[PDB]
């Protein structure tokens, strides 16, 4: 099901102490299956709000989200220093899992991979799973992000070895995981310019909201990223 | 055969109990119990379902102890226990379902459903007989063979044995009345796309197989045939594909020796 | 004859039995070479008035007269073969898990929708042709040539005009829908029915070799075969199969019969 | 169903090397029922994508299809210079399979054979032949016709399976025959009483069914195409 | 059900040859219940295509239609100059029946007879026979009454069936009455309390429905008209 996630504004200048409302509209309805995510420039990105409204653990309380269906609502109460960063969007509801494009204002992965690939090559990484098994009951993904530009899912793993794949890339994409090392690796064919990213590997889990109905998932802990050349 | 008395005494008896498990398609390593997703064809004519989209009849031949070493005696199946083996597995509505409605539940297996059961001293006997004359039948299949539009009603052509696993679809074949003078059949088609299953099982309820005349049915080679369906509904997954989902039958046979000629 | 004779004792020793199997195919209207067992498409009319429906859309009854073994060599003192024992039943209903083709989708990527709606099953046993009572839902239904219809319609034909009285004594001529079973005769006949109305009800199908049906009224007598003749009839429409373009056709299937007679002496 | 179906851009130029995106949409809902394919100039269409976003075994991987309902999109990653051509979507909900106008490119086995007469006399009989090579008539898939009138877009004529029954598209199902031979390996066409809009090249093209795990209806294909035949209706004869 | 149909353009000039699409709108979902009329200048209208695409029989094929739920085309492929005429669309599916304003192309059996008085004085009664030949009235159709008013498009009155039963257009039920009479083979006409709205070319019909296996409620149009017969309300007497 493909559900296309715009947001409002692009860009947004404000004062310290200010109330800030970002916004985002799906192309079709969503019910209250929407993340927000905060990325510091450099960093990767950070899960603020799960199932429209549950603020994570450590967001300070200044946040809150609000919506339903087809528009939604990020907001600061008084906007802080610490608050600068690029402000993300992203239906749960269906794979493919979309973010918008953006609004400029412990578990731990690491990810490692070759850094430059030639015209029509194939990408290479791996991501080195710390602190927790990867026998868990969540799904590892990958997410990559163009230069100048908003996230991309490109898929999941379980680790029975089911995967879930980006239609757009279904022909081409391949991901693994090796209990032996607690490590999944992602692999990407013939790859051309339109692949040169940042890519992160990422833990999409589910909440036990007790909503009912299908898995809330986010993705709550990220690797630090690696950029790919080609 | 001219058939007598019942043996008495002590060594006079036997039981056959087993499971039949389901032959309802499945399509790959993770979906045994399952059929392939159902495809609906644009005309009749063009009407050509996969295999693993076909359930089939299961049939089990047991081997019984052997009598008369090389009159003579055969065993007589007497009474039958049976039931359907895992009907809780359907409380399942958490697993890749479809919500009923946002926030909901997963919609729980339904619709059609055929279940069928048989005991025989032979294999069962069929009758072909076709929703459509034109479908395509899948290589691997047994199927009404030179189909013609009276096979849509009643064509005498289209006579067979249960004698395959995973061979004879449900769809094409049905229990042939003009025959099975040998075997005992049940079955029950409950139609319609949003029917509930309703399944009991008890311990406490006995099927007496003997026929006017006080006889059951006489296991030929001292080979008794058992026979089942047990398509429970369909199982709708998030997209709206639907599968066909089964179930196994637990059999327990008491037999006797009786004396023919 | 059940009245119209004196009926006496039953024959015993090895020859006085004898037994009838056979299939019965349903005549649904069978609307062109490919569709054998269903009915045309239904058209509904704007009015009572033009309701004119085609001869392919209407469901007949199915009847067999089935010669038995000739006794005796006229009337008088006479053996006739009675009816004693029927076994029945509906033959292909697994055909309806043909939910794969021509069929409509019950939602996007889903199954197609089976066969549904109005049922009605029916069967008789006799001795002489069922004799029918004519009964219209409306009385100014035009039914179409080839078809054998209550004739002389008024608006009491609506509920009932006993004038329109009939034997089912030729097949795809009697329409279901303008015929019952005359509760007033059939003395000679053992018949049942179940119609089942509604656009969405299931078919319930049971099929076992295991059930008999015994014919034999109060007095202990059964149908009594004239000329050595036995009358089956039956109706089974299943329901309604639907195509994509949510067009619908009446679905129907062949009843098979196994009966049981015996010699019984009669007079007059 | 009349569906009618709108492609965007209906031109494009681009340079190797770049991201192209050509869209469609379909008059109402067609669920994933959406074909994309590839006419390069004077060759009979290629078969890219079928039900949205599944490629076909040969198209090479920076094709992408995505979509539901009513809008889709044809996703080039990375052009090259093979991909100048007309790309055509093709909604295979329901009959008459109809096609998009087709958007232009510009960058700065079975065998089908069609066959018959050139010429054709105005309201005369148009006749073709399409012969199957390495491959059975009686196999598991429509005939069809297809044609493209010197303007270009594509039109589904209609299809013939091998015991007999046709779709035709409304349009023409008053002046249309299609038959088919099992003990040749050929089917045919005849379009009647033929005037000036029936000049066009005429395909024959194999419409064949996926099995693509999806469920309800059949997905529909062409994935096979003759090399295409010119007719010109024309009241002079040599 | 109050359905009104709009047809686009309202006028239209081609020249020979060219292909001709004329639209119509319908204020709500008729599904596939929409014929196409044609009527040349001094004659009554004649029936094209019955639901949404069936062409009648010595139609040329020249002419298609097309269509789902509220908007419908006709089509001809290529324009001769036979085709000069307005062309109407009508809706089949709810009583009163009820036609398109018609679009003005200009380029660059059975037999009924209608009689009755030509003259009618205000506030008096019209009325109007139509004999039928070549059929019985007790055939399996309705009995229809159709006036245009002048230059200004179709009106449905009201139809009779044979056995007297009646459907009358609800602008007129209070003032109309139809009539048959079985053993003179015609149908009546009385329009009573007439004003100069009147004024009007008055054509009988044959409203007979289609066996076109798409079921459903019958599919209905006019397929056999009289000639017509003008009546002109007027006070003053000859």
């Amino acid at each position: 099901m493909d559900i296309q996630m715009t947001q409002s504004p692009s860009s947004l200048s404000a004062s310290v102490g200010d109330r800030v409302t970002i916004t985002c509209r799906a192309s079709q309805g969503i019910s209250s299956y929407l993340n927000w995510y905060q990325q510091k420039p450099g960093k990767a990105p950070k899960l603020l709000i799960s199932a429209t409204s549950d603020l994570q653990s450590g967001v300070p309380s200044r946040f809150s989200g609000s919506g339903s269906g087809t528009d939604f609502t990020l907001t600061i109460s008084s906007l802080q220093p610490e608050d600068f960063a690029t402000y993300y969007c992203q239906q749960s509801y269906s794979t493919p899992y979309t973010f918008g494009q953006g609004t400029k204002l412990q578990v731990q992965l690491q990810e490692s991979g070759p850094g430059l690939v030639k015209p029509s090559g194939t990408l290479s990484l791996t991501c080195a799973v710390s602190g927790d098994s990867i026998s868990s009951s969540n799904w590892w993904s990958w997410v990559r992000q163009p230069p100048g530009k908003g996230l991309e899912w490109i898929g999941e793993i379980y680790h029975s070895g089911g995967t879930k794949y980006n239609p757009s890339l279904k022909s081409r994409v391949t991901i693994s995981v090796d209990k032996s090392k607690n490590h999944f690796s992602l692999k990407l064919r013939s790859v051309t310019a339109a692949d040169t990213a940042v890519y992160y590997c990422a833990r999409n889990r589910w909440f036990d909201n007790n909503r009912g109905g299908y898995y809330y998932y986010g993705m709550d802990v990220w690797g630090q990223g690696t950029t790919v050349t080609v | 055969v001219e058939v007598l008395e019942v043996k008495t005494g002590v060594d006079s008896i036997t039981e056959v109990e087993c499971f039949l498990t389901p032959e309802m398609g499945d399509p790959d390593e993770h979906l045994r119990g399952f059929s392939k997703s159902i495809s609906i064809s644009d005309t009749f004519e063009s009407d050509s379902p996969n295999r693993d989209m076909l359930p089939c009849y299961s049939v089990a031949r047991i081997p019984l102890p052997n009598l008369n070493e090389d009159n003579i005696l055969m065993w007589e199946a007497v009474t039958l226990k049976t039931e359907v083996i895992g009907v809780t597995s359907l409380m399942n509505v958490h697993s890749n379902g479809q919500a009923t409605h946002d926030n909901g539940a997963g919609k729980p297996v339904q619709g059609t459903s055929f279940h069928f059961f048989s005991v025989g001293g032979e294999a069962l006997e069929l009758q072909g007989v076709l929703f459509n004359y034109r479908t395509k039948y899948p290589d691997g299949t047994i199927f009404p063979k030179n189909a013609t539009v009276q096979s849509q009603v009643m064509n005498t052509e289209h006579k067979a044995y249960l004698d395959k696993n995973k061979a004879y679809p449900v769809e094409c074949w049905v229990p042939d009345p003009t025959r099975n003078e040998n075997t005992r059949y049940f079955g029950t088609l409950t139609g319609g796309e949003n029917v509930p299953p309703v399944l009991h099982i008890t311990n406490t309820a006995t099927t007496v197989l003997l026929d006017e005349f006080g006889v059951g049915p006489l296991c030929k080679g001292d080979n008794l045939y058992l026979s089942a369906v047990d398509v429970c509904g369909m199982f709708t997954n998030r997209s709206g594909s639907q599968q066909w989902r089964g179930l196994s039958r637990y059999f327990k046979v008491q037999l006797r020796k009786r004396r023919v000629k």
